RNA sequence: GUGGGAGAGGGUGGUGGAAUUCCCGGAGUAGCGGUGAAAUGCGCAGAUACCGGGAGGAACGCCGAUGGCGAAGGCAGCCACCUGGUCCACCCGUGACGCUGAGGCGCGAAAGCGUGGGGAGCAAACCGGAUUAGAUACCCGGGUAGUCCACGCCCUAAACGAUGCGCGCUAGGUCUCUGGGUCUCCUGGGGGCCGAAGCUAACGCGUUAAGCGCGCCGCCUGGGGAGUACGGCCGCAAGGC
């Protein structure tokens, strides 16, 4: 499969309120994906934590979600 | 005086009449911190990601301001005294830290 | 007395019982069923047969108010978690959707002796 | 905190020619401004204790440099010492 | 000094969603719960399961790491203010200003003490139910102190790397966090794994030394009696040195 970096442009990391990208950075569930499927570096990830969870607390970003499934 | 971003979601049902003073109001706020304005985008009804205060919608001001760093918590208080005011954060303007460059 | 024809079916399984809760589009229960309003009694209640003929229990009582389409919650971790949604397919009524809404806390409560 | 502003304010103030940043005047100077923005930070923050160890440490980096000065030529150190008010 | 950096380092205020419990309403019957089986418990004064509203307390899922920060204890939602330590580049300034450190002074997980709050969940003691030869226990249902806050005590620990601090020297390879760079790589500062020489009783250590040297502090001198007795200092007490 691809990583979450390999397939976008050039972004903001610290935008909180771009979520048509920071959507693309959570799973199924409101989850944050592993760097495993994000491709982010260290420092990027610790970035795209503080960012997401920042629009979180703006209403922008799920906290949770349900999974539709199983 | 450094400068921070204030996002602010109020309640996506007002009317010209109340959405004017709300944001009047916030004007008003700001002069008496000593907040200059430096550029204001106002995004309007967004669909949220969870239900505020029951509405599944909120309405969006962004503003960036240069004030005094000290006053900055007293003018959080200030800003969600009001009914309609829902979201306060007010954040420190960084650099934006680019990707996948 | 009802005739409402749609709604949702809520399985909640833990490792003791499975219980099923039909209610109505908007959340108002119609009619339920265990592993205890069928015969069983003790830790056979947390058996996925007993799963099976709860479902199906609640299922044909949900016939009877004219239910066809159901929309399933799945909640819990259990056996006959998934038998019991087995028999909800089966049942004839329509199964619309599937979701497993099991709540998790952000780690809030400190947990029992017994699950830490 | 402490600007470049004010920072080069006391810089010049202590040099003992223009552009010396290092001098042990300046040095005690620069230190004693550190000194006083921790002590008024913990007036009040009683209970900030790391960084009380930050300030104890400031503290035996002044008397390290004055038991210097002290040393090697007194009257530098009175000078000093009258100007800043310590001990 | 100057110019940059990363970080659950600390203190204060504010704030967000998930979850548990409780209350209100709706809808809805005969059980739920729990175990190896059960039973005590709760439920027709309507529980469980389900939707909605509210209250309150505590802790922060994912990110999260074999990761980072701190002298140690220890430190994870988000925001703001106050603040400490630290690393890098420049080679600018002072001109041995250094190292260690008996005593002193401060910090010091948890439990525990005092006063006043707070009290959702958990839970010593306790009240029950089971198991059992017995059960002063493991398992189950309850539950008080307590856990949380403020202020003041207490000073213990497998407080662990069971490895005191600083400096110099002695093959490399590989993974990694964070800087700088002429950016297959080079070069610092951390965090790991193999391993040269060497050391070690052995296991193992090995540029993060347990190697080679130097400086300084602490400490050991067979087991039991015993961290006891006595004396002293500290503590409200428990008790500590
Ligand atoms: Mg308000
Ligand atoms: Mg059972
Ligand atoms: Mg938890
Ligand atoms: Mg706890
Ligand atoms: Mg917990
Ligand atoms: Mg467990
Ligand atoms: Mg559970
Ligand atoms: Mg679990
Ligand atoms: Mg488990
Ligand atoms: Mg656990
Ligand atoms: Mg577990
Ligand atoms: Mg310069
Ligand atoms: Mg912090
Ligand atoms: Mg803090
Ligand atoms: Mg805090
Ligand atoms: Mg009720
Ligand atoms: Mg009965
Ligand atoms: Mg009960
Ligand atoms: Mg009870
Ligand atoms: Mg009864
Ligand atoms: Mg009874
Ligand atoms: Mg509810
Ligand atoms: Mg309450
Ligand atoms: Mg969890
Ligand atoms: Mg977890
Ligand atoms: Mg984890
Ligand atoms: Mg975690
Ligand atoms: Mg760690
Ligand atoms: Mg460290
Ligand atoms: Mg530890
Ligand atoms: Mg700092
Ligand atoms: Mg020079
Ligand atoms: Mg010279
Ligand atoms: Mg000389
Ligand atoms: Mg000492
Ligand atoms: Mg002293
Ligand atoms: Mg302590
Ligand atoms: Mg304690
Ligand atoms: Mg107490
Ligand atoms: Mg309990
Ligand atoms: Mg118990
Ligand atoms: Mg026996
Ligand atoms: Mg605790
Ligand atoms: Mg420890
Ligand atoms: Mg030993
Ligand atoms: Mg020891
Ligand atoms: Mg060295
Ligand atoms: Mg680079
Ligand atoms: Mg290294
Ligand atoms: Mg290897
Ligand atoms: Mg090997
Ligand atoms: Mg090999
Ligand atoms: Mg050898
Ligand atoms: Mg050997
Ligand atoms: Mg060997
Ligand atoms: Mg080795
Ligand atoms: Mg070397
Ligand atoms: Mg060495
Ligand atoms: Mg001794
Ligand atoms: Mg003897
Ligand atoms: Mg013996
Ligand atoms: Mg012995
Ligand atoms: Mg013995
Ligand atoms: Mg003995
Ligand atoms: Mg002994
Ligand atoms: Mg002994
Ligand atoms: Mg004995
Ligand atoms: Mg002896
Ligand atoms: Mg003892
Ligand atoms: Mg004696
Ligand atoms: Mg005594
Ligand atoms: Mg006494
Ligand atoms: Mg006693
Ligand atoms: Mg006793
Ligand atoms: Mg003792
Ligand atoms: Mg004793």
């Amino acid at each position: 499969k691809a990583k979450v970096k390999a397939t976008l442009g050039e972004f903001d990391l610290r935008d909180y309120r771009n979520v048509e990208v920071l959507k693309r950075f959570l799973s199924e569930t409101g989850k944050i994906l592993p760097r495993r499927r994000t491709g982010l570096s260290a420092k990027e990830q610790r970035i795209l934590a503080k960012t997401i969870k920042r629009a979180r607390i703006l209403g922008l970003l799920p906290f949770t979600e349900k999974l539709v499934r199983k | 005086m450094r400068r921070y971003e204030v996002n602010i979601v109020l309640n996506p049902n007002l009317d010209q009449s109340q959405l004017a003073l709300e944001k009047e109001i916030i004007q008003r706020a700001l002069e008496n911190y000593g907040a200059r304005v430096e550029k204001v985008e106002e995004l309007g009804l967004r669909r949220l990601a969870y239900p505020i205060a029951k509405d599944p919608q909120g309405y969006f001001l962004w503003y960036q301001v240069e004030m005094p760093e000290d006053r900055v918590n007293d003018l959080a208080r200030e800003l969600r005294i009001r009914d309609n005011v829902r979201r306060v954060m007010v954040v420190k303007s960084q650099e934006p830290f680019l990707a996948n460059a | 007395k009802r005739q409402v024809a749609s709604g949702r079916a809520y399985i909640h399984a833990s490792y003791n019982n499975t219980i099923v809760t039909i209610t109505d589009p908007d959340g108002n229960p119609i009619t339920w069923s265990s592993g205890g309003v069928i015969g069983y009694k003790g830790s056979r209640k947390g058996t996925p047969y007993a799963a099976q003929l709860a479902a199906l229990d609640a299922a044909k009582k949900a016939m009877a108010y004219g239910m066809q389409s159901v929309d399933v919650i799945v909640r819990g971790t259990g056996a006959g978690r998934e038998q019991a949604i087995r028999a909800l397919q089966a049942s004839g009524l329509q199964v619309k959707s599937i979701v497993d809404d099991t709540p998790v806390p952000h780690n809030g409560c400190r947990p029992k002796k017994k699950f830490r | 905190p402490i600007t470049k502003e004010e920072k080069q304010k006391v810089i010049q103030e202590f040099a003992r020619f223009p552009g010396d940043t290092g001098s042990t005047e300046v040095q005690v100077a620069l230190l004693t401004l550190r000194i006083n923005r921790l002590s008024e930070h913990l007036k009040v923050h009683k209970k900030d204790h790391h960084s009380h160890r930050g300030l104890l440490m400031m503290v035996g980096q002044r008397r390290r440099l004055l038991r210097y000065l002290q040393r090697e030529d007194p009257e530098r150190y009175r000078a000093l010492i009258e100007k800043l008010g310590i001990r």
